[PDB]
């Protein structure tokens, strides 16, 4: 079964040190291997200071959220 | 030669030249990098032929810009200046080809320069330059402006054309011997000889008449007539306080002859110590090497100009036009 969020669904990042903390991204993929500490892959339209668009998060660092509306990050 | 590839489609891309700007506008650093690398043709997409194309065409476009600026100066002198009052009596009237509006009380900027003229006193020495050149009529200044504008258009057309005339096979810009010989013999030698001719044939009679006090149209439209045996520079025009323009014309003739002779001896290979400079010749065949060398040469020449324009007086009344001489020195020192 799918351990993490569904592929393509929007997840709100809960990692305090993340550039996208409390903002939402799209789940690119989730690693089903139980040995992966940070399986979920989330991409965001806003590049961070290092011009990086995607990142890897653990199952406890992302929660399911609705897609951003107009003017929402 | 193929001009079907010049289209305005790339105008709206805003960053096509730099591959690092492909991910357009993710931050404001992208805007700043676009501006910073706009004219760094070496790191831009393309080839060495394209780099040469851009360098030469940009040089021509800047030439057109300078010609436009000179034409604007001539137009301001012709129509928005007190050059007539200054010519008849330079001492009483300060040069001014600059007028300001009366928008918000801004008319206060204009100051008394003549009875019928109020404006901003210019400090570029353009009036003295015109007087030395023999320009004494609004028609002459107007035609100088027209020539400058025509030169601007010609240079703009040349830049636009050369952006496509020069192909990847183009190599005329690497012919350093030909470039240097042409510049030394024609641009400098023939140029100086031709300007000496211009002085002798136009400026000398007009300047002599102006010194005497004659302002007759027929006269305005016998070298060494007034110059004594005194060494040039040892005796200044008593009525103008500057080196005799006939001495200046003789100087330009001699300089042109010397430049032509140098070019001809180089052509004949009379210069022998090629090996002492061969290392530099091989090393410095680069855009940035040539740019650095030329910038240093022109900096030194600008400093020498700053010193000489004041210490050695050659323009009429520029010696007594204290703001003009000071501003010229300071400007050319800063450019140096
Ligand atoms: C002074 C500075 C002079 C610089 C040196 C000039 C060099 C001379 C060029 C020789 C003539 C030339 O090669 O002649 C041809 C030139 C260059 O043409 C080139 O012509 C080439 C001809 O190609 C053909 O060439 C062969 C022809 O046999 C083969 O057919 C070949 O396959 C084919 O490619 C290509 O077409 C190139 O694309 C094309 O650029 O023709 C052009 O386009 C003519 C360009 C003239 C521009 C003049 C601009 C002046 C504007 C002043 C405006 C003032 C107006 C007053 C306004 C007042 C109002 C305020
Ligand atoms: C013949 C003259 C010449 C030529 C052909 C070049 C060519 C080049 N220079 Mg430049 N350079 C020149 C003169 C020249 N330079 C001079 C005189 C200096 C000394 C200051 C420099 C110093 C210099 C540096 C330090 C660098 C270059 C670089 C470059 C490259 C492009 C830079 C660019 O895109 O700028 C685009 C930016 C602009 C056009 C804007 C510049 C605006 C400045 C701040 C001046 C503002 C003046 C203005 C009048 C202020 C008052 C107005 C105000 C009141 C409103 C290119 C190879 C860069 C490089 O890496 O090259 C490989 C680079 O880093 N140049
Ligand atoms: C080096 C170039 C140069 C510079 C710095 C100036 C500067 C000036 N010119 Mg101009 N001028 C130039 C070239 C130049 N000119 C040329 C080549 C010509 C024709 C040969 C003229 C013909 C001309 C005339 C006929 C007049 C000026 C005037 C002026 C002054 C006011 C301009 C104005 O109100 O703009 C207004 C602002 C704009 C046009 C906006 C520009 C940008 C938008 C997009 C257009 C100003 C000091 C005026 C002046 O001195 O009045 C007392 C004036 O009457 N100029
Ligand atoms: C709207 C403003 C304006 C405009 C359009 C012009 C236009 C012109 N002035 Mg200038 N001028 C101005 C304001 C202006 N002036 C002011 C406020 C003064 C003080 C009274 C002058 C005093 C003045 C004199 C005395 C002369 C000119 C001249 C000229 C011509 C020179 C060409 C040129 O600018 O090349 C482009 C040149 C530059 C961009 C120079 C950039 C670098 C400068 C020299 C740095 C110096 C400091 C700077 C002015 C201020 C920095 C601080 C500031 C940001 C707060 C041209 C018609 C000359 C001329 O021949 O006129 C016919 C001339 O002799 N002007
Ligand atoms: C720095 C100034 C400069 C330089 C070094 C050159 C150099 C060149 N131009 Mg010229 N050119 C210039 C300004 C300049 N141009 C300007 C301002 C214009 C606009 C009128 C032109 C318009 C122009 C055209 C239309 C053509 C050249 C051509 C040439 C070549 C010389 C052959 C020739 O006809 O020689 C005799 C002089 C060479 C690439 C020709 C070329 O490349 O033919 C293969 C050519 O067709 N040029
Ligand atoms: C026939 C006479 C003649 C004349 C009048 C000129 C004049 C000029 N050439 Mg030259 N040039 C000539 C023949 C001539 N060229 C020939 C026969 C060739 C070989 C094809 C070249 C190849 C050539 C190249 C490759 C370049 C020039 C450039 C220039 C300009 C440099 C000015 C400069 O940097 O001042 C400096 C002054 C100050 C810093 C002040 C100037 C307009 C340069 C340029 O930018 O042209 C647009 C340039 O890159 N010329
Ligand atoms: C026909 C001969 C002739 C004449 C009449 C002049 C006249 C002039 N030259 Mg000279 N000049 C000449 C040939 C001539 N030059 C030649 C062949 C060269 C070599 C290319 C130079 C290189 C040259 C330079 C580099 C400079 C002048 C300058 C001058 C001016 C001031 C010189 C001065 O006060 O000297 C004073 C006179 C003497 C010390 C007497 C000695 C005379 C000889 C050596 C004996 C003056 C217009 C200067 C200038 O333009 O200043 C604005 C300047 O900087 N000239
Ligand atoms: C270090 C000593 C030194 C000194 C004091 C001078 C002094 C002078 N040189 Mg220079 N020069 C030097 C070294 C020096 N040069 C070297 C080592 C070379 C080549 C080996 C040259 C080649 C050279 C040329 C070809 C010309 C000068 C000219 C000039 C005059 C000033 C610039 C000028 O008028 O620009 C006007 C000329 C230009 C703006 C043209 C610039 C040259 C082109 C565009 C550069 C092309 C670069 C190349 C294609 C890059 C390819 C790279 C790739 C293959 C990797 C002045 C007499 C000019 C002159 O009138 O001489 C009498 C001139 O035409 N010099
Ligand atoms: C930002 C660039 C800049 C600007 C805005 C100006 C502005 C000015 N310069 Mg120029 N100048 C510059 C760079 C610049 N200069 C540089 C880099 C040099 C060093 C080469 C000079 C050297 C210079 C001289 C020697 C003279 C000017 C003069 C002038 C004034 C009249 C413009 C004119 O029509 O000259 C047209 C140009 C001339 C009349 C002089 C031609 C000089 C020849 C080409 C010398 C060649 C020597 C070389 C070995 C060959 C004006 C204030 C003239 C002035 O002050 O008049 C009152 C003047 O006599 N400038
Ligand atoms: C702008 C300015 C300036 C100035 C400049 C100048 C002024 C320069 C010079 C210029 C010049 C003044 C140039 C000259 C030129 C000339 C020439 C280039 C000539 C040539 C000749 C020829 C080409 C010849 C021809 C012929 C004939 C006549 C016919 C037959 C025979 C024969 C072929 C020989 C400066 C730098 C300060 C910078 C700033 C501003």
């Amino acid at each position: 079964p799918w351990v993490g969020p569904k592929k393509g669904s929007w997840v709100k990042v809960l990692r305090p040190e993340s550039y996208w903390y409390q903002t939402r991204g799209q789940v690119v993929n989730v690693n089903q291997k139980p040995e992966i500490k940070y399986p979920v892959t989330v991409k965001f339209d806003r590049v961070n200071f290092s011009n990086v668009n995607t990142n890897g998060f653990a199952l406890w660092e992302v929660i399911e959220a609705p897609a951003p509306g107009p003017g929402e990050v | 030669a193929i001009f079907r590839y010049v289209n305005a489609t790339l105008w709206s891309k805003a960053g096509h030249f730099n591959k690092a700007l492909s991910k357009g506008a993710k931050t404001t650093t992208w805007i700043w990098n676009l501006h910073a690398s706009a004219h760094d043709f070496d790191i831009q997409q393309g080839s060495a032929g394209l780099i040469a194309r851009k360098v030469f065409s940009s040089g021509l476009a800047h030439l057109s810009l300078v010609f436009f600026w000179l034409g604007g100066m001539h137009f301001h002198g012709a129509y928005l200046s007190n050059y007539s009052a200054w010519l008849k009596d330079p001492k009483s009237v300060a040069p001014s080809s600059h007028i300001a509006y009366s928008l918000v009380g801004q008319d206060i900027l204009n100051s008394y320069t003549s009875q019928y003229f109020s404006g901003i006193t210019i400090t570029s020495g353009f009036f003295q330059l015109y007087r030395s050149e023999g320009i004494v009529t609004q028609s002459q200044l107007k035609y100088a402006c027209a020539a400058s504008l025509i030169a601007t258009l010609i240079c703009l057309s040349g830049s636009y054309l050369h952006m496509q005339l020069m192909s990847k096979f183009t190599s005329f810009y690497k012919k350093f011997q030909s470039l240097s010989q042409s510049h030394l013999i024609i641009m400098f030698g023939f140029g100086s000889v031709s300007f000496s001719a211009h002085q002798i044939h136009e400026a000398l009679p007009i300047n002599s008449l102006l010194d005497s006090g004659i302002w007759d149209p027929q006269l305005f439209s016998a070298i060494l007539l007034g110059t004594p045996s005194a060494i040039t520079g040892k005796l200044l025009n008593p009525s103008t306080g500057s080196i005799f323009l006939s001495q200046v014309a003789a100087h330009h003739l001699a300089v042109g002859i010397v430049f032509i002779t140098l070019g001809l001896i180089k052509w004949c290979n009379l210069f022998f110590s090629r090996n002492a400079i061969l290392s530099l010749r091989l090393a410095y065949m680069d855009y940035h090497a040539q740019l650095s060398i030329n910038l240093a040469v022109w900096a030194s020449l600008s400093m020498v100009a700053a010193h000489h324009l004041t210490e050695i007086p050659v323009y009429p009344y520029e010696s007594t036009d204290y703001p003009t001489v000071l501003c010229l020195f300071v400007h050319h020192a800063c450019l140096s």
